[PDB]
């Protein structure tokens, strides 16, 4: 998980149902529900900052090559796919079609919009697939990918001739471990517990916070 | 009297709401419809028998965009989560904003308002609403054969506050 | 150059933290956030809380304890939930606190103490070197970072046959100017020419997909040579 | 949710943005590199051992 639904729920409206007698009553107790309201606005501005430490780490939104000549290597499915309406990867919409009120609870939009947000998951994978490391820490230098990969194996230890030498057998293997993770999501509901647990407890929540209110 | 933000008192039920035409079928004996946390919404007009769907007055919060009070006095307004309509005023997704002048270029945000637009004090000076940008634009020219040494070096010393 | 593109890195510290304050608005926010919360605090006590009257002398003189008790207790019940709120966000940020404290002590022990080789954890870049300053219920960092600046264009290859034989780079990279070719460090541009001393043979030509044919000088023979 | 988004933001920076050598921290495992997918306020890592 990364962020939650930001939801403002307004004091005066929502403890008083629109009634100036109500809100005289509790206006009474003073100071309650301003910091109720002040720290529930804190809670909405954490999740976009939260979605900006994570996300907004890359000064410029780098694309992709046109042509996908990758070393054999098939990153196509993680790529954004043109055919789709929203520029969303083909793991991105397999999610987004597998994952699926008027009492003072208001749900404000989130800072990134949704193909914002596909923008810079694109833009730190072009970032990976073409400049490794270095487009973090500082400007984008390219390298090729096989060097990418034989840069890394020496970081684990493993020296270059393993990569060079044992590349398309890798490509297959990856490539079908790809495949894999697709089958996986697509078939299996198990592993996406976590955001789904998260939409479970938040909006059950906010259900029983306004079921309370036909509570005598 | 339909489609208008009426104070209404239906049978001694009373509340405020917005009265529309429901398609939704009552059982013919049912009289009042509820939601799921057990408040009116359907009502079954009394002397003449159509049904009426209970939708509450339109509601939002209330926001304002602000540049620095030296730099000038000049405000822009956002009501939020309302459509243009109950109130150049432009219409975005987090609600209806007014006194904002929409502005196809981008810029990187400085006052975010949400569903992308961020807002700015530029160019004699006033408040735009714009689509942010993301960052500038950098394609890398990614080749089989192609590599690119840095040459140079600068130790910048970050401050990081905890 | 270094000694004084650091020295100038500091006094661009100086300049930053003397004119700009929108550096140290965490802990403005710690302080203004805990100091609003006390300030909310005796809001709260000078309250009614739905009684006849807000202050306690006023509450006892002006009536008698068996009528009285029950405003009394009124005003014991919202103080004391006014009271059980402020430490419940007193206590809550102190936990989110103890986090950034830990994450401090953390950043503390890895990254001035020692070096540390994680990135990005120390500030964008490579991490050489950070220092602490004492501030009011806070410490601030100074990161010393290593950035790379000036690009170049080079050709490149995986590996280079010299015999048949596929030498691979121990260390760097395979780098051509487009007429010769050098091998160079991945984070700065230094060139060498290609020698067995940093380069280790394996294998064959036919296995490796784009290498290159590059004549490979033995730093060995022009000294058995001589 | 923020000390798991700070756990994700330091994921993503110390295994996308760079090859990290700490052990199981980006999947069980030896860790060559990592790809981010976005999903309804989450985030979803593809970790590459
Ligand atoms: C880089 O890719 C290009 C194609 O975009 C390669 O050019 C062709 O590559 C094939 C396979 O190596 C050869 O059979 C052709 O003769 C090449 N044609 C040209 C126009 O050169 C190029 O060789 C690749 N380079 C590397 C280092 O793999
Ligand atoms: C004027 O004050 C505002 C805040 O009150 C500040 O943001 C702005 O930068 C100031 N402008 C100048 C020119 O000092
Ligand atoms: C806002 O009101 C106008 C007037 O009927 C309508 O045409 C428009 O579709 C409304 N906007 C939305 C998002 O429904
Ligand atoms: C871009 O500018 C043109 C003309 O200046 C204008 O008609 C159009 O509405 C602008 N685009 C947006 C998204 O506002
Ligand atoms: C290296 O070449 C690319 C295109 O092949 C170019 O975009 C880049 O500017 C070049 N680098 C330098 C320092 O000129
Ligand atoms: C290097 O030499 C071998 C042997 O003749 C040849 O087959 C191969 O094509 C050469 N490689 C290149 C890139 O020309």
């Amino acid at each position: 998980p990364v962020s939650m639904t930001k939801t403002s729920v307004d004091c005066t409206m929502y403890i008083c149902g629109d009634s100036t007698e109500c809100s005289n009553l509790l206006l009474q107790y003073g100071s309650f529900c301003t910091q109720l309201n002040r720290a529930l606005t804190g809670i909405a501005v954490e999740q976009d900052k939260n979605t900006q430490e994570v996300f907004a780490q890359v000064k410029q939104i780098y694309k992709t090559p046109p042509i996908k000549d990758f070393g054999g290597f098939n990153f196509s499915q993680i790529l954004p796919d043109p055919s789709k309406p929203s520029k969303r990867s083909f793991i991105e919409d397999l999610l987004f079609n597998k994952v699926t009120k008027f009492n003072g609870l208001t749900v404000l939009p989130p800072l990134l919009t949704d193909e914002m947000i596909a923008q810079y998951t694109s833009a730190l994978l072009a970032g990976t697939i073409t400049s490794g490391w270095t487009f973090g820490a500082g400007a984008a230098l390219q390298i090729p990918f096989a060097m990418q990969m034989a840069y890394r194996f020496n970081g684990i230890g493993v020296t270059q001739n393993v990569l060079y030498e044992n590349q398309k057998l890798i490509a297959n293997q990856f490539n079908s471990a790809i495949g894999k993770i697709q089958d996986s999501l697509s078939s299996t509901a198990s592993a996406l517990g976590k955001l789904q647990d998260v939409v479970n407890q938040n909006a059950q929540a906010l259900n029983t916070l306004v079921k309370q209110l036909s509570s005598n | 009297v339909k489609n208008k933000c009426v104070n209404f008192n239906f049978n001694g039920l009373t509340g405020t709401g917005v009265l529309t035409e429901s398609n939704k079928k009552f059982l013919p004996f049912q009289q009042f419809g509820r939601d799921i946390a057990d408040t009116t919404d359907a009502v079954r007009d009394p002397q003449t028998l159509e049904i009426l769907d209970i939708t509450p007055c339109s509601f939002g919060g209330v926001s304002v965009i602000t540049p620095g009070t030296n730099t000038s006095n000049q405000v822009a307004v956002l009501y939020q989560d309302v459509n243009c309509t109950e109130v150049n005023v432009f219409q975005t997704r987090a609600g209806c904003l007014i006194g904002a002048e929409h502005v196809n270029n981008s810029y990187e945000c400085d006052i975010p308002i949400g569903a992308g637009i961020c807002a700015s004090y530029q160019t004699s000076q006033s408040i735009i609403a714009y689509t942010m940008s993301l960052g500038a634009e950098n394609s890398v020219a990614y080749s089989n054969n192609s590599i690119a040494i840095p040459t140079n070096f600068t130790i910048s010393v970050t401050t990081e506050i905890l | 150059l270094i000694a004084n593109q650091f020295n100038s890195a500091i006094g661009k510290i100086q300049d930053s933290l003397s004119s700009t304050a929108s550096a140290l608005g965490k802990l403005q926010d710690v302080v203004n956030q805990n100091a609003q919360a006390l300030n909310t605090l005796v809001k709260q006590l000078s309250s009614n809380f739905g009684a006849i009257s807000s202050v306690l002398n006023d509450i006892l003189s002006r009536l008698d304890p068996p009528e009285a008790e029950v405003q009394i207790d009124r005003l014991i019940t919202g103080r004391l939930q006014s009271l059980q709120t402020y430490v419940t966000q007193q206590l809550i940020r102190a936990a989110e606190i103890r986090a950034s404290a830990n994450l401090a002590a953390t950043k503390m022990s890895e990254c001035v103490l020692g070096q540390s080789k994680r990135v990005d954890f120390c500030g964008k870049g490579y991490h050489l070197m950070s220092f602490p300053q004492s501030a009011p219920h806070g410490v601030v960092f100074l990161h010393v970072t290593y950035v790379p600046a000036q690009e170049k264009n080079f050709t490149t290859a995986p590996a280079i046959c010299h015999d048949g034989k596929a030498h691979f780079p121990r260390e760097g990279v395979f780098v051509s100017n487009g007429t010769h070719w050098f091998v160079t460090q991945r984070n700065f541009y230094e060139p060498q020419i290609i020698t067995t001393d940093n380069t280790f043979v394996s294998g064959n030509c036919d296995v490796v997909i784009g290498i290159v044919n590059n004549t490979v000088y033995d730093p060995l023979q022009p000294e058995l040579d001589s």
